[PDB]
């Protein structure tokens, strides 16, 4: 098996738009998640509240739905609860918060799409290991 | 002198590596082992025997590298290269898992061969055989655990693979399912070799700091020659020490270097039978007395009851990946689980 | 017999090991087996 | 008459080749100290805390007060490079004085000058060079007076609003504290010395400490050891280095706990979380969240009928549950302020979390000082991702290590040091075996 | 001829069966104390809340163990590193429950065992012998060290030193792979190394002395009676024995120095063994074993697992089952 | 003390024996690397590349479950990537 | 006088020779990408 377009194509947005990625964007957006991410996403599910993962499941019944690169940018800037219904960059790492998460600083638009592009993918490829836990190890 | 006494006298002959006629047996079989591990380990998946990688070539490091050894499916054949399964097909012969008998079987026969050799250059030194002998304890191991106990199992599969993590699985695996500590065969192995160890450095270090000042210098390696008839250290003042420090110490080098043959030898000759007790499930896995007490008495608890949680927990982790052949489907609800962990 | 002095065999025979076995960790952190 | 490998003690009794050989290696320690800073500042990138970057040095140096501001940012790489530079630059000249006097100099010293040479048996000699260390090792000592109160201050921790760099107005004199510190227990909840948690007792024990050693360097010039020292004691050069080899293990296994325990004078805004830290840290995390959610963390029973996020130590105080119970000596800036007299106050939890302790809480658990020898972080089962072994597992276990080893090397050269000073260092006499004059035991 | 030089003198008296000396001093009693708790508890000792978690363990004879699964069991985690004497306790009955026999054994056998180095370092003084026996044993002290102090140090808590007991120790291994991944650990490894190759190079040596004793007995005595205590001639034949191993590997994998003979056999196990309790004692920091999970991936990112996952698979299984009650949030970070 | 063999020592410091082996030495060492990298070590052997472990769209092991059979069994899943 | 080739010749040979092949053939695989 190989890391073909198939696989690298991902919705852009709600209306169905999608994109197809390139190997670059996706090894970028692996070594910028491990950067920014992995301390406590590893492997897709969240360390510090595991009832909410990675998984594009359940990315896609949080409100605003994040299962596509517009939702998964934007929660980048300004990260919302999974209902939407409070803003909270001040305990979670967002563009709007990065005066007090310092690792969010030099994070361009375009590390954005791929950070993005790798959440999206990755269960692509891993399939239940990603967000699934110790169980899937 | 025909044909045959010509050849004993080149067999025999003193040269940089003796050979006799015991290296007919040895060198090629012992040279073939070798081979085949260092070929599988750098080139050999065991993707079609195990769902494992274990090659250099496959991105594997020293401590994960492994010749696997061959499918369940597989049962106990000898996995000959002519042989029914490959059909004088190398690279299928290398995919099934070959080169595991031919190890483990070339390798039995290099071990035959050793201690054939041992007999050999011995008998023509004229020394005693004890060094032949102690060898039986290291066959005795290697023919229990790698040939005889995964004959009593369903095959080859069980036995060990010939790598540094692969064994460390076999531990494992040992632990959850023979619960092979609790044996007291093996008890008596661990006391072998830790006790052949600790003889090793009390020995080694007695003999060093009861050395008589035989020359002038600080090195003191210098002032021994080894045609000297004297002692080199003081059998007396080792005793004396011993005795006022420990109670009670040799007083007879003989006893003492049979000793630490026996100590050794014997313990990995026990450790021999426990396996082959575990070839056939016959596992010192209870104390029944602790489980009637504790299935009735909920308050009841050992550190015994706490090491069969592991193993249980030991067992439904490792199982679906460990033995594929057998397509265990565990769901998320029926794993053991501690709290929150 | 003796032309080249043994110390200089020593010691390229001892950086040709640290290259090589170098070159392995190195390994360990690029391509295969470096989980990236 | 030594062999090759243990050729230098053949420099025993040459003071000229000897002296060449500690200069020279002195020279390596500074190197090392210069070169390795300026390779962690190649390599330092800001936005990232320092325990995500494999620093050991760069952290010394914040903690002195230099480049860092509010909360331990890094505003000026400068001092660092600097430091690095200055020592890089010194080791030259060590090394030059290293090689001369190890190769070039005088082989000898006490023909050149009655004052540098020295005798290893003559016990007033030994005892000068001994004082004079003394004072240069409590001139060093206030240096670090000196910078806390004169020249910049030094990173607190505790200090009001994230910590910053703070002046030592009042350092504390009181010999009550001082040496109280000493004679606490090592044990859970005193710590020893270990448990020194301010920086006004941190500098005070400095200016003792000072004075103590100017004093008794002082006192080892002007005096000879006393009849009852000189019976008690060995005196050569290998008994002199067996000395100091314990005492080195000794102060090894002490800094192994400093490092692993003591998150004021190894702040963990650089060099991470400790383990206890970590692991309050853990439950404070899930406290937090639990709460928002509706629990009511006071009243909640866990499995065991123990309080699930709060229970009570031995001796009352209200502490964190689960396993941390085991950690609740702990204690951090972030978690004071719920502190109350009988421990952590649930009014205050239940009122008074700012989000600033939510990111710090968050922040340590998942930097729990906990990987594998290849940098893999976390637990031995996690999967690979996080490259993250926290410094302070760096630094207790290599200098557990070390520590070790010179424990090994002061028996060593101690028992060596007794048998050649009675003269059986190189094995029994054959025609004088002492247990062959002895009567037998039975 | 005064009291205390007479003191003195027995106490570092040559003469006594068993040598007293300074160390001595210290040694037997607290060996003393040690040894008659130890022998109490594990007889008779009522349960004990090893992990705070008020589950308590029973651990001896006449609770319904046997002498495997019998321990004295370690002190409460609730108590964590606090000091817990006797004196500290508001009753036996509390002290009994806590684990508080568990400290009062360990301390004092520690320092006994310390003790019993340095009395190997001055009696090996007293009859003018080399020193060095005592750094021998400084390998397996500093292994009984990690086990019962420095690891409990560095995780917070004496309940996680380990028990002294057949079955206790079973327990104490297999948590410890699965937090640590001992068995990949390179220190660990040497240990392996230096206590197979300890085993291999005591029937090695012990066969090849014994090959080369000379002639001096019948057949119907034991060839033991060949040597007398205290002869002056060795009583083999080293050249022989070189002669034969020589040819049995080649002539320069062989020893002839009896000395540098003798030193090698000093020097494996104890290094080897320096090394796996200094393992310990910096896995006690959780540097831990090497950790390959999913390092080998295909080119679609797949994992591919090797022997290190599966050894993976087997540390969750004991990772999720130990101390099944203990644990409230989901990282065991101690 | 010796066997007649010419010692090592005289051997490897010799100008003759580093003549003949600084070829067959690199010889050797450059044969091995190319092995590996014309591909032909995957073919011999049978070890799967990077890409040939699994089938596109797939998740389970080939694993070998016949005795008789299992030479064909293998060549049924490598033509299952072809 | 020494000879060349004798039975240490082929010991050492048979040996020495698959080594430095095999270790080549583990050089040149630090390089491949997945
Ligand atoms: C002369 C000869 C010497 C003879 C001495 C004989 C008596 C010695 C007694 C030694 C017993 C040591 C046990 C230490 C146990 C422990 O809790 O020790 C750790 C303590 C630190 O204690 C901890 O100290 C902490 C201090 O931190 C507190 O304050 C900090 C302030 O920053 C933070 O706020 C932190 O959160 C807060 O909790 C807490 O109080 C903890 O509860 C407390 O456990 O360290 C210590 O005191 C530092 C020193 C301990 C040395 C231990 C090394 C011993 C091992 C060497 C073995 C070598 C083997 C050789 C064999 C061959
Ligand atoms: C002393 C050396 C020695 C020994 C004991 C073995 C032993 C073994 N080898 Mg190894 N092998 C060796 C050398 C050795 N090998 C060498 C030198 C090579 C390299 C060429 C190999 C290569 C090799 C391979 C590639 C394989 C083995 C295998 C085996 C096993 C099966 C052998 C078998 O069935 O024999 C059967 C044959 C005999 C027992 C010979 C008996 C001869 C009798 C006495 C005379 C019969 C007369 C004759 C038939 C008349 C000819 C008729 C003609 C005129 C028409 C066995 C463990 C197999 C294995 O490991 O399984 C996985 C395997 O696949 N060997
Ligand atoms: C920190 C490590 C260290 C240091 C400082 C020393 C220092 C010394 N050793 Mg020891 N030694 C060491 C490690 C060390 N040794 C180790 C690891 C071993 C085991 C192999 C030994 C084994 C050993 C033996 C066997 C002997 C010594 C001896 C000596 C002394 C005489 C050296 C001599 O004549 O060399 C002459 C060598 C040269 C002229 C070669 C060049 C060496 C120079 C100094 C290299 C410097 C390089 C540097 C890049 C230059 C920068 C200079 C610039 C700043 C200007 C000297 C003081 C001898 C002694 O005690 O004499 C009584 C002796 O017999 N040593
Ligand atoms: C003595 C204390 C000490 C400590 C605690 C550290 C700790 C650290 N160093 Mg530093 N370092 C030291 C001495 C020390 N070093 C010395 C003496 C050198 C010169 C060789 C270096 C050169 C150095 C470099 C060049 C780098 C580090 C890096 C690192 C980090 C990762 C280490 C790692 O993965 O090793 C893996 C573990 C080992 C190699 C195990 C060693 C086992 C030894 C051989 C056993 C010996 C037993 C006896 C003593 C870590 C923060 C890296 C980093 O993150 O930099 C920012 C990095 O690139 N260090
Ligand atoms: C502690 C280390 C040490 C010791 C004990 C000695 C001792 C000695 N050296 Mg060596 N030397 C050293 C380090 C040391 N030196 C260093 C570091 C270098 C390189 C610069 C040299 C280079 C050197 C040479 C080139 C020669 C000696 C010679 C001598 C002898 C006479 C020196 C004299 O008259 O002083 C004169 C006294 C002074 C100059 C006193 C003024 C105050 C000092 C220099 C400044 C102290 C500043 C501070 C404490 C340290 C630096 C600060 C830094 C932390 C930033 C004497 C035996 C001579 C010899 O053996 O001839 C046969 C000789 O020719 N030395
Ligand atoms: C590097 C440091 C150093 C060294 C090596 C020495 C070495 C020496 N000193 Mg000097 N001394 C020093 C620093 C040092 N001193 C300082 C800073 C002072 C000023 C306070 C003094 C004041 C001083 C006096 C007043 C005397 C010496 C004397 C001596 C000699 C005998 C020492 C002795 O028997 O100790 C062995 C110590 C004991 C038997 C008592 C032990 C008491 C301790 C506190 C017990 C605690 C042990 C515990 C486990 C460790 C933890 C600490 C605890 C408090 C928490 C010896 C040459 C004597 C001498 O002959 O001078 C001419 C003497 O009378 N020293
Ligand atoms: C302050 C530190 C110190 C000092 C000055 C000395 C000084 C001395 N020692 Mg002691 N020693 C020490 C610490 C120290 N020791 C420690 C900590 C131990 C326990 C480990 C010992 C154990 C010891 C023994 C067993 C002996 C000495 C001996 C000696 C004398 C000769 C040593 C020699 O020539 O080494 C020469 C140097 C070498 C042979 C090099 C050793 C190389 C080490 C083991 C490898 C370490 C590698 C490292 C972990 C990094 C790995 C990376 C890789 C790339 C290399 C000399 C008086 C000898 C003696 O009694 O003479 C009087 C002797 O027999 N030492
Ligand atoms: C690196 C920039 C990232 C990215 C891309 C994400 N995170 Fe986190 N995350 C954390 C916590 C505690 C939560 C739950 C928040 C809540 O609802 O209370 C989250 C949530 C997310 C989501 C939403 C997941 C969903 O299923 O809806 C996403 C898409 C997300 N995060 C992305 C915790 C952390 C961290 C702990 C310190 C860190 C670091 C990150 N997250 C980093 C990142
Ligand atoms: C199987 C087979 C066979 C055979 C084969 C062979 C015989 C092989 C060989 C092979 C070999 C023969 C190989 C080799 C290799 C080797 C190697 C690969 C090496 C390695 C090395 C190393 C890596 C090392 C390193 C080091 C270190 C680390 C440290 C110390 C030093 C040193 C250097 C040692 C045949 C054909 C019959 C057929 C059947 C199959
Ligand atoms: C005696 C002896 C010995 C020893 C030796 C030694 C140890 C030495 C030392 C020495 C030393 C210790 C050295 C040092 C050196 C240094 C140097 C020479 C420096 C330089 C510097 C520089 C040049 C810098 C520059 C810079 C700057 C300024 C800035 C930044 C960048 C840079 C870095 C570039 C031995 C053992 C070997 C052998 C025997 C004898
Ligand atoms: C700085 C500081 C501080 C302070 C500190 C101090 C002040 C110190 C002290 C210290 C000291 C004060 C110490 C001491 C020590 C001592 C010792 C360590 C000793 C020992 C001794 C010995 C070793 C002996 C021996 C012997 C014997 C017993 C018998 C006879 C013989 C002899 C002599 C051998 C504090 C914490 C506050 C804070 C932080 C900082
Ligand atoms: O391994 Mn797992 O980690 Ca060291 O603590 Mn947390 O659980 Mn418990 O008490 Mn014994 O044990
Ligand atoms: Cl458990
Ligand atoms: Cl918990
Ligand atoms: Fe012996």
């Amino acid at each position: 098996a190989e890391l073909t377009p198939e696989v690298l194509t991902v919705p852009l947005n709600s209306e169905g738009k999608t994109i197809t990625l390139t190997e670059k964007q996706y090894l970028e957006g692996k070594r910028l998640f491990q950067y920014a991410c992995a301390s406590c996403h590893v492997g897709g599910i969240t360390k510090t509240n595991p009832s909410l993962d990675l998984r594009t499941e359940t990315l896609a019944l949080a409100t605003p739905p994040r299962d596509n690169i517009e939702g998964l940018v934007d929660y980048m800037k300004n990260p919302t609860t999974y209902d939407g219904e409070q803003e909270i960059a001040e305990v979670h790492p967002s563009l709007r918060s990065a005066d007090i998460f310092p690792k969010m600083r030099n994070l361009t638009e375009k590390d954005l799409v791929a950070i993005a592009g790798h959440i999206l993918v990755e269960p692509k490829i891993l399939g239940d290991k990603w967000g699934g836990g110790k169980v899937y190890y | 002198r025909g044909w045959f006494d010509i050849l004993d006298d080149w067999l025999k002959r003193d040269r940089f590596v003796f050979v006799g006629w015991s290296g007919i047996l040895l060198f090629p079989c012992a040279y073939l082992a070798l081979g085949g591990w260092l070929t599988g380990t750098t080139f050999v998946t065991s993707w079609y025997t195990h769902g494992l990688a274990s090659s250099y070539l496959e991105g594997c490091n020293f401590l994960t590298v492994a010749v696997s050894t061959p499918a369940n499916s597989m049962g106990h054949s000898l996995l000959l290269l002519w042989g029914p399964e490959a059909q004088g097909d190398f690279t299928r012969w290398c995919q099934l898992g070959g080169l595991w008998t031919f190890i483990a079987l070339h390798g039995a026969f290099g071990l035959i061969g050793f201690m054939l050799r041992q007999f050999e250059i011995a008998r023509l030194v004229g020394v005693r055989p004890y060094n032949a002998i102690a060898f039986s304890a290291p066959i005795a191991v290697f023919v229990s655990v790698f040939l005889i106990y995964p004959l009593g199992q369903s095959s080859w599969f069980f036995a060990p693979s010939f790598g540094v993590a692969a064994i460390f699985r076999f531990l494992l695996f040992f632990q959850g399912f023979h619960n092979w500590t609790l044996n007291p065969f093996h008890m008596m192995g661990v006391a072998g070799v830790l006790g052949g160890a600790l003889l090793c450095a009390i020995h080694g270090a007695t003999v060093e700091n009861t050395l008589f000042q035989d020359g002038e210098g600080a090195s003191t390696f210098r002032a021994f020659n080894p045609t000297q008839a004297e002692e080199t250290y003081s059998m007396v003042t080792a005793n004396r020490f011993w005795s006022q420090i420990f109670g009670i110490a040799f007083s007879n080098k003989r006893w003492l270097h049979f000793f630490m043959l026996f100590v050794p030898v014997t313990g990995l000759w026990m450790s021999a039978i426990g396996v082959v007790g575990l070839a056939l499930n016959l596992r010192s896995y209870d104390f029944i007395s602790q489980e009637i007490r504790a299935a009735e008495d909920p308050e009841f608890e050992t550190f015994y009851t706490k090491n069969l949680l592991l193993n249980e927990g030991i067992r439904a982790w490792m199982a679906p990946q460990d033995q594929p052949h057998e397509n265990f489907v565990f769901p998320e609800e029926v794993l053991p689980r501690g709290n929150a962990l | 017999g003796g032309r080249i002095p043994l110390w200089i065999v020593a010691t390229v025979a001892g950086m040709g090991v640290i290259v090589i076995v170098g070159l392995f960790f190195y390994g360990a952190y690029a391509g295969l087996g470096s989980s990236l | 008459g030594f062999a090759w490998w243990a050729g230098n003690a053949r420099l025993i009794n040459l003071s000229g080749k000897l002296l060449g050989a500690h200069v020279a290696h002195a020279g390596l320690i500074v190197f090392w100290a210069g070169a390795m800073t300026l390779f962690e500042l190649a390599h330092f990138i800001p936005e990232k805390p320092m325990y995500e970057q494999g620093l050991i040095l760069i952290p010394h140096i914040a903690t002195l007060g230099w480049g860092v501001g509010p909360g331990g940012e890094v505003v000026d790489t400068f001092p660092f490079f600097v430091v690095g530079v200055v020592h890089l630059i010194s080791s030259a000249v060590l090394g030059f004085g290293g090689v001369y006097h190890a190769i070039r100099g005088p082989e000898t010293l006490e023909e050149y000058s009655s004052f540098f040479g020295y005798d290893w048996k003559d016990k007033n000699k030994m005892t000068t060079i001994l004082g004079f260390h003394l004072i240069v090792l409590g001139i060093g000592a206030l240096l670090l007076v000196a910078k806390a109160m004169f020249f910049g201050g030094l990173y607190d921790t505790w200090a009001p609003g994230g910590g910053d760099v703070r002046v030592i107005t009042n350092p504390t004199l009181d010999p009550r504290v001082i040496f109280g510190y000493l004679l606490k227990s090592p044990f859970g909840g005193e710590g020893w010395i270990v448990s020194v948690n301010n920086l006004e007792d941190v500098v005070g024990g400095h200016i003792w400490i000072g004075l103590i050693c100017i004093a008794g360097g002082i006192w080892h010039i002007l005096t000879t050891p006393f009849g009852w020292a000189r019976r008690a004691f060995i005196w050569s050069g290998e008994a002199y280095l067996s000395y100091s080899l314990g005492a080195l293990s000794m102060m090894g296994f002490i800094a192994t706990c400093f490092v692993w325990f003591n998150n004021t004078v190894y702040p963990s805004e650089f060099y991470g979380p400790t383990g206890p830290e970590a692991s309050q840290a853990q439950a404070m995390t899930f406290l937090i969240r639990d709460q928002k959610l509706g629990a009511n963390v006071g009243s909640a029973q866990g499995p065991t009928g123990l309080g699930k996020y709060l229970m009570r130590s031995p001796t009352g105080e209200i502490i964190f549950g689960g396993e941390t119970m085991r950690f609740w000596d702990f204690r951090g800036p972030w978690l004071e302020p719920l502190r109350g007299p009988n421990g952590l106050d649930l009014n205050k939890i239940k009122n008074d979390i700012q989000p600033w302790q939510e990111r710090r809480a968050a922040e340590y658990m998942t930097h729990a000082p906990l990987g594998s020898l290849n940098s893999v972080g976390g637990v031995a089962t996690e999967i690979n991702s996080v490259n993250f072994v926290s410094p302070r597992s760096w630094l207790a276990t290599s200098h557990f290590v070390l520590a070790f080893f010179f424990l090994v090397g002061h028996l060593w050269h101690a028992g060596r040091a007794r048998a050649a000073a009675a003269g059986f260092e190189k094995g029994i006499d054959r025609e004088s075996e002492p247990v062959l004059s002895m009567p037998s035991l039975d | 001829a005064n009291l205390w030089e007479r003191f003195c003198n027995w106490v570092t008296s040559t003469d006594n069966r068993l040598y007293v000396g300074w160390f001595g001093v210290i040694m037997i009693p607290t060996l003393l104390a040690a040894t008659i708790c130890f022998v109490i508890a594990f007889i008779a000792a009522p349960p004990v809340d090893i992990d705070g978690i008020r589950e308590p363990v029973s651990g001896s004879l006449l609770y319904g163990n046997n002498i495997i699964t019998g321990a004295v069991v370690p002190s409460s985690n609730a108590i964590g590193l606090h000091f817990y004497p006797i004196w500290e306790a508001a009753s036996l009955d509390e002290w009994l429950y806590n684990g508080g026999p568990y400290q009062l054994i360990i301390f004092h056998f520690l320092l006994g065992a310390s003790c019993y180095m340095g009395r190997q370092w001055e009696l090996s003084y007293r009859l003018g012998m080399r020193p060095w026996i005592c750094v021998a044993y400084s390998a397996p002290l500093a292994s009984a060290f990690a086990v019962f102090l420095i690891y409990p140090i560095g995780q917070g808590s004496f309940s996680d030193g380990m028990p002294l007991g057949i079955s206790g120790t079973f327990n104490f291994m297999i948590v410890f792979q699965a937090e640590h991944n001992i068995l990949m650990h390179p220190f660990h490894q040497l240990g392996v190394a230096g206590v197979f190759g300890g085993a291999l190079f005591c029937a090695m040596h012990g066969s090849l002395v014994t090959s080369s004793l000379i002639r001096e007995t019948t057949e119907t005595e034991s060839a033991n009676y060949g040597y007398k205590f205290g002869q002056e001639e060795e009583t083999y034949n080293i050249v022989a024995a070189h002669g034969y191993f020589g040819r049995l590997i080649f002539q320069y994998a062989s020893f002839n120095n009896s000395r540098s003979l003798h030193f090698f056999l000093a020097a494996w196990p104890v290094v080897g063994v320096w090394f796996t309790a200094l393992g310990i004692s910096t896995m006690a920091f959780n540097l831990n074993g090497f950790n390959f999970n999913h390092s080998v991936i295909d080119a679609k990112g797949n994992v591919i697992n090797t022997w290190a996952d599966i050894i993976n698979r087997a540390n969750l299984g004991m990772e999720v089952m130990h101390e099944r009650n203990a644990h409230n949030f989901p990282l065991d970070l101690a | 003390g010796t066997t007649g063999e010419r010692p090592f020592s005289d051997i490897i410091t010799s100008v003759r024996y580093w003549v003949i082996h600084s070829i067959t030495i690199p010889a050797l060492f450059i044969a091995g690397w190319l092995f590996v990298s014309t591909g032909l070590a995957y073919d011999v052997f049978g070890t799967p590349r990077p890409d040939s472990y699994y089938a596109q769209e797939q998740r389970s092991i080939p694993l070998v479950t016949d005795r008789f059979e299992a030479k064909q069994q293998v060549e049924t899943f490598l033509e299952q990537l072809k | 006088s020494y000879p060349i080739f004798t039975v240490r010749w082929v010991a050492v040979h048979t040996l020495a020779v698959p080594t430095i092949f095999f270790l080549g053939a583990i050089a040149a695989m630090q390089f491949i990408q997945r």
